């Protein structure tokens, strides 16, 4: 049992020793993809009613 | 055009959908050695099995080939017509009991979420094997606060009560509990009896008069 | 203007303002549920769209032909015919539920492939079309022209009548007893006690196929079904006729009064006995 | 074979330690300085009737215009949703389906449940049964197509596994997940995927190597939905403890919670807006909750079903969003 099992840590090995990089560099990448696409979100941002494909 | 061939496929999702709701859907639950392939016998992932009796088409799927979680999946089945129970009673000393684990999984399906106004068709298996076992050994084994003869009549009674009882909709849906015989027209007549009885009281609920 | 009329008048007030919110109610639990499209509901939202009319329409002309201003003969078939057309279409709508509800019993298994909803509307067309024939008989040549214009002339007038409008001067009494009573009253009446008649039988039979108290049930909401119905249009009808065969009877003058609001007041009970009761319906209602 | 077994979790004290040494801010207060969006109003913009079950699943095609939704009545529907017009009425062979896939092409949609078959369709022979890619030992529970030629799908016993579909053959299997594998997302470089599992996990998965890279926790139960973030730095999990959460490939730990003491119930569905801006995730009391992705604040609501929201899905023009629902009808909103 506890050869089949073991192969659990070999992996967990892997995740172990990947590099992780700080949330404020990562958080800060997260929204500066959102304020650099703010232009080509129809959601965020309402599109006037000709451009809007649905109900034109 | 293309608002033709809009109309063209919905007259056909109409015809085709109005075929398919004049079938009766019953979903086949049971335990696993509990009897469950005698009756599909009689008869003729998830299978379905496709029988005609007296002009009412029955859809029966035996969904116990999957071992995934039955919470994942028993929301699909929420449109049933009635759900198909067997137990068999010659497994009421077989392996924690086997006779107690089909009734915490018959207070499952019961008392579930969906299935609080489906009606459960409940058939008690092997009643010929169970008389017969009878005598060698009590149903202390199985039920210690059993104060009854050790006779088959009284027995099945008692199991049949058991079982029975773990219905806490007593208002709504209702368990219709038939021995299953060794030939076929019986067991197809009862599931048509009990499926008719379901779809009579279905109708007066959707007057008011029920 | 009177003790007697001022009091009618309080009472339809306050049926109208129960018919009114009650019923559209119902149309409003129709529109905004897609569970509530099969065949009975059809039938349903068919007696709400009768029973809010009356509520709407019936009970303010009502009013105000008992009132009696001063009209020429042919306005005042205009405003008494609706009264006519509106209250006819209610007791169709009825018969219609009833004979879907016997149906359900008869043949439970067949039942969805029978009356499917494309047929329900031609029938609840058809209870429609026959209410407006009923109702505009009275316009066609069947009514009080013939009398009236002798009365007119002796006086000395001429050119088209005017007279204080009341629904027995314009509407001849031969008309309401035998054609709006004996045909399109009272077979209805008489349809829908054999309809369930027949119908609690076929539930009996099913159920004795814990069970006494559901049939108790059961029968306790046949009855009241028939008994409201019965106690409404029958009284106005009864007084009708015993003004016809007997002419020289006299009745007083309230009770001819007591017995329209009951017949008005029919169209309230509707939502309440009916849709109230399904259980479908009332879970909508209350969420 | 317990000491060997604490050793593993003698690796999970220190990925605690280390997955907490890098948290030097949250995200909640890097974002804090941003004006909020505040109350965005979508309206249903089209209902698209016609199915006469519960809808289980839908996929916009990638042409924006084109969908295409799974029923238990056996119907796959294209819609032309412009137009409201049916493109195809595809009749399944079996009805108990629970996923749906519009092939980035066109040409092929896939579909599968309860049978354990993912079925592919040609669009563009009427519409036949190209391939029945057989395998599966559970139902299947999502299948996504990396292009024609491939199709990763997940099953509920407890592997994904991507299939080659000219040959029909698993050409790698995805095993580490301990229960049943609820949903799949694909990266927009499609070279990894992230899966969602009812073991409280989500896993993130090299395409070409065959195996879990990282393990994200947090969550307390099922995970029911997964989308990838549009930069596939990030991704969100929707699950039945009423929470959504973001969590973060690179920093490998979770950034944000979604949730409401007044939402108790499950989450069936998750999407990105365009922008990532937005969060739109589908519950089982029946509307649709619009999160700020950015600072957690509530932004809207979805109310128009009578039932569950069981599936959605954003245009990838980011125009529109779409919501499928048990009662039977499809919505357009924008
Ligand atoms: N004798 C009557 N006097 C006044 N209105 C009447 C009379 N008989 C019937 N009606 C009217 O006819 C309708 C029934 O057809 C009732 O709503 C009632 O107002």
């Amino acid at each position: 049992s506890i050869a089949q099992a073991r192969k659990l840590v070999e992996q967990l090995k892997m995740e172990a020793n990947i590099d992780r990089i700080k949330v404020s560099k990562a958080a800060a990448d997260l929204m500066a993809y959102c304020e650099a696409h703010a232009k080509e979100d129809p959601l965020l941002t309402p599109v006037p009613a000709s451009e809007n494909p649905f109900r034109e | 055009a293309a608002a033709e061939r809009s109309k063209m496929i919905d007259k056909n999702l109409r015809e085709d959908g109005e075929k398919a709701a004049r079938e009766v859907k019953l979903l086949l639950l049971g335990a696993g050695e509990s009897g469950k392939n005698t009756i599909v016998k009689q008869m003729k992932g998830i299978v379905e099995t496709h029988f005609t009796f007296k002009d009412l088409h029955f859809k029966m799927f035996d969904v116990g080939a999957q071992r995934s979680e039955r919470k994942k999946w028993i929301h699909c089945f929420e449109g049933v017509t009635a759900i198909i129970f067997c137990v068999a009673l010659s497994a009421y000393d077989l392996v924690m009991n086997r006779m107690h684990a089909s009734m915490k999984l018959f207070d499952s399906i019961c008392n579930n979420k969906w299935f609080t106004d489906t009606s459960i068709i409940l058939f008690l298996n092997k009643k010929d094997l169970f008389e017969e076992k009878i005598t060698h050994s009590p149903l202390t084994i199985c039920f210690p606060e059993y104060t009854g003869a050790n006779k088959y009549d009284e027995a099945a009674s008692y199991i049949q009560s058991k079982f029975e009882d773990l219905n806490k909709r007593k208002d709504t849906k209702e368990i219709y509990t038939h021995f299953t015989c060794s030939t076929d027209t019986k067991n197809v007549q009862f599931v048509f009896d009990a499926v008719t009885d379901v779809i009579i009281k279905n109708n007066l609920k959707d007057c008011g008069l029920f | 203007i009177s003790a007697f009329q001022a009091a009618y008048i309080g009472i339809e007030v306050l049926i109208a303002l129960v018919s009114v919110p009650g019923n559209v109610l119902v149309i409003w639990a129709v529109k905004v549920n897609q569970a509530l499209r099969d065949a009975t509901f059809c039938f349903i939202v068919s007696l709400a769209v009768a029973d809010v009319a009356v509520g709407a329409l019936v009970i303010p002309l009502a009013i105000l032909i008992n009132i009696g201003p001063q009209t020429y003969f042919h306005t005042c078939l205009m405003v008494a015919c609706p009264v006519l057309i509106l209250t006819q279409s209610s007791i169709l709508a009825l018969l219609a539920i009833a004979v879907d509800r016997y149906l359900r019993v008869k043949i439970p298994l067949r039942y969805k492939m029978v009356v499917t909803p494309r047929r329900a509307a031609v029938a609840i067309a058809g209870c429609w079309i026959l209410s407006f024939v009923v109702g505009l008989t009275p316009m066609f040549g069947w009514n009080n022209l013939s009398a009236v214009e002798r009365a007119w002339a002796a006086n000395g007038s001429m050119g088209e009548p005017v007279i204080k409008c009341e629904f027995e001067k314009v509407i001849s009494m031969e008309y309401m007893v035998y054609f709006n009573f004996f045909v399109w009253v009272l077979p209805p009446l008489l349809l829908m006690v054999l309809i369930y008649l027949e119908v609690f039988y076929l539930i009996r039979k099913q159920l004795n196929k814990k069970y006494y108290g559901k049939e108790l049930k059961i029968a306790k909401s046949l009855a009241l079904i028939l008994f409201l119905f019965a106690l409404s249009w029958l009284p106005l009808h009864i007084l009708n006729c015993i003004t016809l065969f007997c002419p020289s009877c006299h009745k007083p003058s309230i009770l001819t009064y007591i017995a329209i609001f009951l017949t008005h007041g029919n169209s309230a009970m509707n939502p309440i006995v009916y849709a109230f009761r399904i259980q479908k319906f009332r879970v909508t209602f209350l969420k | 074979l317990d000491q060997l077994r604490q050793e593993a979790e003698q690796l999970k004290n220190q990925i605690r330690d280390a997955r907490k040494a890098c948290a030097d801010a949250t995200l909640s207060q890097i974002t804090n300085n941003i004006d909020p969006v505040g109350r965005i109003q979508m309206r249903t913009r089209r209902t698209l009737r016609g199915h006469l079950a519960k809808i289980y699943a839908m996929h916009w095609g990638t042409d924006s215009r084109l969908l295409v939704s799974a029923s238990q009545d056996g119907k796959l529907i294209i819609w032309d949703s412009y137009t409201t017009n049916k493109v195809h009425a595809i009749p399944l062979r079996s009805s108990w389906v629970m996923t749906c896939a519009y092939a980035p092409s066109g040409n092929y949609v896939a579909c599968g449940g309860l049978d354990n078959i993912c079925s592919i369709y040609n669009l563009k022979t009427n519409v036949r049964v190209s391939r029945e890619l057989a395998g599966h030992t559970g139902y299947l529970s999502c299948c996504r197509f990396l292009d024609d030629n491939q199709i990763v799908t997940s099953s509920g016993d407890t592997t994904c596994a991507l299939w080659d579909i000219e040959t029909g053959q698993q050409t790698t299997t995805f095993t580490g997940h301990t229960g049943d594998v609820m949903s799949l997302s694909l990266a927009p470089d499609t070279r990894l995927f992230v899966s969602g599992a009812c073991d409280a996990s989500a896993k993130l998965w090299d395409v070409r190597e065959g195996m879990c890279r990282q393990t994200f926790t947090g969550h307390e139960s099922d995970i029911n939905a997964i989308c990838f973030f549009p930069n596939g730095n990030a991704f969100a999990t929707g699950s039945d403890d009423a929470t959504c959460r973001l969590f973060d490939l690179r920093a490998d730990q979770e950034l944000m919670t979604y949730s409401h003491d007044n939402i108790i119930c499950g989450i069936t569905s998750v999407s990105f807006s365009k922008s990532g801006r937005l969060l739109l995730a589908g519950y089982d009391d029946f509307n649709c909750n619009v999160w700020d992705a950015l600072k957690a604040d509530r932004a809207g609501v979805l109310a128009g079903h009578d039932n569950r929201v069981s599936c959605l899905g954003v245009t990838d023009d980011g125009m529109a969003v779409a919501t499928g629902s048990w009662d039977s009808f499809l919505k357009i909103w924008n």
